[PDB]
């Protein structure tokens, strides 16, 4: 029950950041472009059963676009990813959305404005209206603060299975299990380390 | 002058 | 006349409490955000043994899932006095079961203290 | 083993290039990634496009293809003209009949669309390289062999649809303005025959496929081609009525519909208006009685999402909205015609009920261009009196929460929403008020309570202020008021209860025409607010302070004077109490009562009086810091007790909140407290140090540091709060700048780059902008102690210290506008740190740093030619010129600093014009390395050429030479300027632009 999601945008819009907010929880900070493709399942518990996304998170800098629409084949959903703090990647939406659906003729796409936690916004909600005349969803989204960051997926969600009333559900919570010395002291080495090595975001709300 | 509104609103809770 | 018409519970919550939930990278020395939501003690009431669950927001992914040891101390963090920090032998919220040091923050020192003291509790529950 | 097709000396293995495409699309894991890795450095191989030929006759995976296409696209888009022209035609030939032998195999055609429409795609970038001059039967040919092949035909609507989309929808970006024209030019040439054989396909066609494509290329046609085609040609009654009724074409039908409704058409004409209503007509006609008539429930409808029903609601929605914004007139005069007109509008009813947020912005935004033609226009309200009333129950039940009530995108829907609902206000006033009324006995009857449905009542109720009689809305306000309190006493439970106060308070704080005419009621309600500042339930606090501040904003005045039955101003009466009123408020929320007080007390101008009012507002802060004053100068350790430190910074913040709402007022109340706080800052500064050094580094991390430092930076915010509001600037110069430059500048030069503040350049920026021209000694010490220390800690990379980076390019700019004597005073080491400060700026993508970056380079060329002809700007020019000349060039050209080219382009044609105005007055060039009188045009024309030659080898000497003349003699008309700019980032990107592009502005 696997479907293939292409995403694409300019580079530093926040697609790999996205993704992995989604795989793992975590927010990276750094910017390391993609180079080419990276491929990750994903997967999403409903009340349909679990979907399974393929990502595939290609690069938005040109110097490192890979194969670009090569990645593309085969796709059966997309987001197209741009940056409200930088008009230039709202400017190159159409050239993405170009490229996408000369190889993906029929397929739900979602379009996405990251980072609006940021104060100083440059792409005015206003502003946004490449989505209509095109049939794509829309929605700002911040991965950063997690603002909407789940529903790119489950409005595909709802596209892919044909069911408009689908919903993420909890997981079933397994009993965990109950809990040598010979690494007492070994993990009183990485206790140390960790206690030493501060928090990030301390001014966070949490 | 509301005097019934006054006291009506000042009873609220 | 009759007309035909038309056609984890097994466990108590002791204590609830906005969270969100670090793991230690070692290799990177460098605390990764794992889940922020609702962390929960829940007691079975068949063997009235208390676990961790915290489930992510929105996603409702399990981000943490363990028993409250007896043997686990809570230890502060440096640059914070509002979070916990304790090494974890086996948490299952991602597969197999596995090891992790573990930070958990709350939105004020108030909630991380009650969270220290409803902890031992539980410790001790499990004690029995 | 996977990697042997990377190696080119061998045949290469077509068996072996499918297995690794395969484990790439198909597989996983590290299989996947290696082939991903390998597929790419196949791909980059610049010899890989000789492969391709062997690649689409002998492989068997489609993938492959489209990857040997991918190839050969790169090198026609790049390298096209460096080929002997022996592959020129090789090439062509072979894309040519590979797509025909495609379309005769109905197996193949119907199986491999995404490699035909590579195939279709890589043939149109070949015919804009060689099509028409090196191709002019390309056309005859098409049409002709459309004729013989329904495939091909059909194949034929996607290569003209591609052709169109690039050489008229993406050709800005991608090619010089000349060769675009010349494509335009050429497709223009030839559309009549184009036009020909799509009207012949759609008026005869039976392949439903064929069809659907011929009208996908329409759609694009419709972007540009004159007018006549549409309107002299019977296709508008094709698309119109045919092809509405078939839901294969309905879609692109109805996109096609909605380009023509944007048809440049002349308005003189009474057939063209004929042919514009008729079509509406028609495509009206068919959706009633083929897709759902105008009574149907589209909300149902677009929430089952059976099919494409989505999408073509969301068509739907484009195509009237477009249509009657454009030409409702033509149907508001004929009485034949009001029924379309009035269905038309009945349909967009239906449509702006769906639950869909941005299709409702879609509606939205032409229900505010009807509302708004409604309000001005003479005699056309009338029309609409029956789609307005039920617009007005739309609207209000759909009201978003207002920012008063963090979500940017909630906020501008509501102030839409707003708007709308106020033009339909004052087109029916009673209307409105009866609408509202009966939502809210719905609440009251408890057949629509809700927490959401009572809070969207409030907020629509809330959003018309403004719009009735002041007569009509107090009696409207007072039914509000007493309807909701019955409601609230009619509940029970503290959250149900709790919703309703709020929508009360809301309700009130939307209404001050009718608070300020009824002060006893005024002060009930903020005596109920202060009475809710004690209550303990989640979020009551926060809405009754939002409510005090948002109230006191628009009501200050009746707060101030001494009213009719009242002994004492009320600001008095609240100062009084204030302990009592905010002893159960969080420290946030403290503030804002504070800030509050602050405006009221600026309303009172008599001198004596406000700053009388001032020291009682600020008694019980005043009275904890000189406590704290008292013990933390007799004992400094108590700083490091973290509870007097967040004291302390509670104390401050409560100081900005009221400098904040006072400015210029505040300085009575900031001299009470300005040499100790400055003392106070000293003290905190030598304990953050003293920590850094007992504990490393990891100390800025620590509680207790960042407790101190928040001390430091409320310091600094408060200074800055005032002086960029104050009004006595001999004060701010001669009683704080001085003692303030003491205390900050030192320390920020001499602690360790982990614990120094960027505030302090913030703040600094500041007293620059306001004071700075009064203090040029001050400004050349700000410079002293931030500016190589702070350099130093953001020029090693673009990430460390961001908001330095940030706040360091502003005291740059604003130093280089305000007080540009203090970098003539520099060494001339340190003018050339500043120099290349500068430019380090130019090459950062962080917006927030190249701009000022940009902006300081063009202020500093102008400070350097107002000198006239004196040493330092000589010096300056044949230091510096061209380095400023070069590293724009950089910037404009690597293609990773795209969002400055406007400004790059304005510094770059500044620089050039130095030039050719002769304003530079020493030669830029040695003694030794030219001609003695030389021009500097002819020695500046020479060293660009030479640049570029050597920064981009693969350009002829006469491209250079043609780009260089254009833009010199362009360097006063900044969009041409660009333009030929652009036309050079396209040449740089490809071999053998042709020079005489750059003629296209001559
Ligand atoms: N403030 C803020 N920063 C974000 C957000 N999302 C991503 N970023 C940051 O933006 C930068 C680029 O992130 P990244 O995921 O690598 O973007 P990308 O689209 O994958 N780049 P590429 O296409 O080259 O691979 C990172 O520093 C990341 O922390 C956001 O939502 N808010
Ligand atoms: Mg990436």
């Amino acid at each position: 029950v696997q479907f293939k999601l292409v995403l694409v945008g300019d580079g530093g819009t926040g697609k790999t950041t996205f993704v992995k907010r989604h795989l793992t929880g975590e927010f990276e900070k750094k910017y390391v472009a993609t180079l080419g493709v990276e491929v990750h399942p994903l997967v999403f518990h409903t009340n349909r059963g679990p979907i399974k996304f393929n990502v595939w998170d290609t690069a938005g800098q040109e110097k490192f676009g890979g194969l670009r629409d090569g990645y593309y084949i085969q796709a059966q959903c997309a987001i197209i990813m741009f940056d409200v703090t930088s008009r230039v990647t709202y400017k190159n939406v159409p050239n993405w959305h170009r490229d996408l659906v000369r190889v993906c003729e029929n397929i739900p796409i979602v379009l996405c404005g990251n980072k609006v936690d940021i104060k100083d916004r440059k792409v005015k909600a206003k502003s946004i209206v490449f989505h209509r005349k095109k049939n794509l969803q829309y929605y700002d989204i911040s991965a950063k603060s997690n603002y909407n960051f789940e529903k790119p997926f489950l409005w595909l969600a709802r596209k892919l299975i044909g069911d408009p009333n689908l919903e993420f559900v909890a997981m079933p919570a397994l009993a965990p299990p109950e809990v040598d010395p010979a690494l007492a002291a070994q993990y009183e080495h990485d206790l140390e380390v960790a206690q030493t090595t501060a928090l990030p975001d301390e001014d966070d709300d949490l | 002058d509301l005097r019934k509104l006054c006291e009506r609103l000042r009873g609220m809770d | 006349i009759h007309f035909e018409p038309v056609v984890e519970e097994d466990e108590e919550v002791l204590y609830k409490v906005r969270a969100k939930l670090f793991r230690f990278d070692a290799d990177a020395k460098e605390w990764k955000e794992r889940g922020t939501g609702d962390c929960k003690f829940l007691k079975n009431k068949k063997t009235n043994k208390v676990r961790i669950l915290m489930r992510r927001d929105k996603t409702l992914k399990i981000c943490a899932n363990h028993i409250i040891a007896p043997e686990y101390t809570l230890k502060p963090n440096v640059g914070s006095d509002r979070s916990w920090v304790y090494a974890c032998t086996a948490d299952i919220a991602e597969g197999e079961a596995e090891a992790f040091t573990f930070a958990i923050r709350f939105g004020s020192k108030e909630n991380a203290d009650k969270f220290k003291e409803e902890f031992e509790k539980a410790q001790e529950i499990n004690k029995k | 083993s996977m990697e042997g097709i990377l190696d080119f000396s061998n045949d290469l293995d077509i068996a072996l290039l499918d297995q690794v495409v395969s484990t790439f699309y198909q597989g996983s894991g590290v299989q996947q990634k290696q082939a991903q890795e390998i597929l790419t450095k196949f791909q980059d191989n610049p010899d890989a496009w000789q492969k391709a030929d062997q690649i689409l006759q002998f492989s068997t995976n489609p993938q492959s293809k489209f990857i040997a296409l991918s190839i050969l696209d790169k090198l026609i888009t790049r390298k096209w003209k460096l080929l002997p022209n022996d592959h020129r035609i090789g090439i062509r030939n072979f894309v040519v009949g590979m797509i025909i032998s495609m379309c005769q195999d109905d197996e193949v055609f119907k199986t491999q669309k995404n490699l035909i429409n590579k195939s279709d795609l890589t043939l149109v970038q070949i015919l804009k390289q060689e099509w028409p001059q090196n191709w002019p039967e390309f056309i005859p040919e098409l049409i002709g062999s459309s004729s013989s092949s329904v495939n091909v035909c059909e194949n034929n609507m996607i290569v003209l649809k591609l052709l169109s989309e690039e050489v008229f929808d993406f050709s800005a970006e991608q090619m010089t303005q000349a060769k675009a024209l010349h494509l335009k030019n050429s497709m223009s040439k030839e559309f009549e025959q184009i036009f020909k054989l799509c009207f012949q396909v759609l008026e005869q066609g039976s392949s439903s496929s064929l069809i659907v494509a011929t009208l996908e290329s329409l759609l694009r046609y419709l972007h540009w081609i004159p007018y006549r085609y549409i309107y002299e040609t019977n296709i508008l009654e094709l698309l119109s009525t045919k092809f509405m009724t078939s839901p294969d074409t309905r879609a692109i039908t109805l996109k096609c519909l909605t380009e023509v409704s944007n048809l440049k058409i002349p308005q003189d004409n009474d057939l063209i208006k004929r042919q514009t209503v008729l079509f509406f007509q028609n495509t009206l006609q068919q959706i009633a009685t083929s897709v759902m008539p105008v009574t149907a429930d589209l909300k149902a409808t677009y929430a089952n999402a059976n099919g494409n029903d989505q999408s073509f609601l969301q068509d739907l929605a484009m195509f009237l909205t477009t249509y009657l914004a454009r030409n409702r007139a033509l149907l508001e005069s004929d009485e034949s015609l009001r029924e379309l007109l009035l269905n038309a509008h009945q349909y967009l009813i239906q449509l702006s009920k769906i639950e869909e947020r941005e299709l409702f912005k879609t509606t939205l935004d032409y229900w505010h261009n009807l509302v708004a033609d409604l309000f001005y226009e003479p005699l056309k309200k009338h029309i609409y009196e029956e789609i307005c009333s039920q617009l007005r129950l739309v609207i209000i039940e759909n009201m978003v929460r207002p920012e008063e009530d963090k979500e940017s995108d909630t906020i501008q829907l509501y102030k839409s929403e707003r708007e709308v609902l106020v033009y339909l206000t004052h087109l029916n006033v009673i209307d409105t008020e009866e609408i509202m009324i009966s939502k809210l006995a719905r609440q009251i009857d408890g057949s629509e309570w809700s927490w959401h449905n009572i809070n969207t009542l409030s907020w629509a109720i809330g959003s018309i202020s403004g719009t009735m009689s002041e007569d009509t809305e107090k009696r409207f306000v007072v039914t509000v008021i007493k309807d909701l309190l019955g409601l609230c006493e009619q509940k029970r439970g503290k959250d149900n209860k709790a919703v309703v106060a709020s929508d009360i308070m809301y309700v009130v704080g939307q209404y001050p025409r009718f608070l300020k005419a009824h002060w006893n009621f005024l002060r009930t309600v903020i005596l109920k607010l202060f009475e809710f500042m004690h209550e303990t339930h989640e979020g009551v606090q926060d809405m009754a302070c939002d409510t005090f501040i948002k109230i006191v904003q628009k009501c200050k005045y009746h707060f101030v004077i001494q009213q009719p039955r009242e002994s004492e101003p009320f600001i008095q009466t609240i100062i009084r109490d204030i302990q009592k009123t905010t002893a159960d408020l969080q420290p946030q929320q403290v503030h804002t009562f504070y800030k509050a007080c602050g405006i009221i007390i600026s309303e009172e101008r008599s001198v004596a009086e406000r700053n009388r009012l001032l020291s009682d507002l600020m008694q019980l802060p005043n009275m904890a810091w000189d406590t704290i004053v008292e013990q933390s100068t007799a004992n400094p350790t108590l700083l490091l007790d973290s509870e007097t430190v967040k004291i302390i910074a509670n104390i401050i913040k409560t100081n900005v909140a009221v400098c904040t709402s006072m400015g210029a007022d505040f300085y009575p109340q900031l001299g009470h407290i300005y040499y100790n706080m400055l003392q106070l800052y000293r003290a905190v500064s030598s304990m953050i140090s003293a920590q850094v050094a007992a504990e490393g580094l990891i100390a800025t991390k620590t509680p207790k540091v960042r407790g101190l430092r928040t001390i430091k930076k409320e310091i600094l915010k408060l200074v800055e709060t005032y002086i960029s509001k104050a009004r006595n600037l001999d004060d701010v110069v001669k009683v704080l700048v001085e003692p303030l430059l003491n205390a900050v500048l030192e320390d920020y030069m001499n602690n360790v780059p982990d614990a120094r503040d960027a505030e302090v350049l913030n703040c600094m920026t500041t007293v620059v902008e306001k004071v700075g021209h009064m203090i040029p000694q001050g400004v050349i010490l700000i410079l002293q102690s931030v500016f190589e220390c702070t350099l130093d800690m953001i020029n090693k990379d673009f990430t460390e210290y961001p908001e330095h980076r940030v706040e360091f390019y502003k005291l740059l700019k604003v130093i280089n506008e305000k007080s540009f004597a203090a970098f003539l005073e520099l060494p001339p080491a340190a003018f050339k740190l500043f120099v290349d400060a500068i430019c380090w700026a130019f090459k950062h993508n962080n917006r927030d740093v190249e701009v000022n970056g940009l902006q300081i380079a063009l202020d500093l060329v102008k400070n350097i030619e107002r000198m006239g002809n004196v040493p330092f700007a000589n010096e300056f020019h044949k230091n510096y010129f061209f380095i400023f000349v070069s590293e724009t060039f950089f910037v404009l050209t690597d293609s990773d600093h795209k969002s400055g080219f406007s400004k790059q382009a304005l510094l770059l044609m500044k620089l050039i014009s130095l030039v050719y105005d002769n304003k530079i007055s020493v030669p830029l060039y040695q003694e030794a390395e030219v001609p003695q009188g030389t021009s500097n045009q002819v020695y500046l024309s020479q060293y660009l050429a030479n640049m570029l030659s050597n920064a981009f080898p693969h350009l002829t000497s006469e491209q250079i030479a043609s780009f260089l003349s254009a833009l010199t003699k362009q360097c006063k008309d900044l969009v041409v300027f660009k333009g030929t700019l652009r036309d050079f980032l396209v040449q740089i990107k490809e071999v053998g632009g042709d020079p005489t592009d750059y003629l296209f502005a001559e």
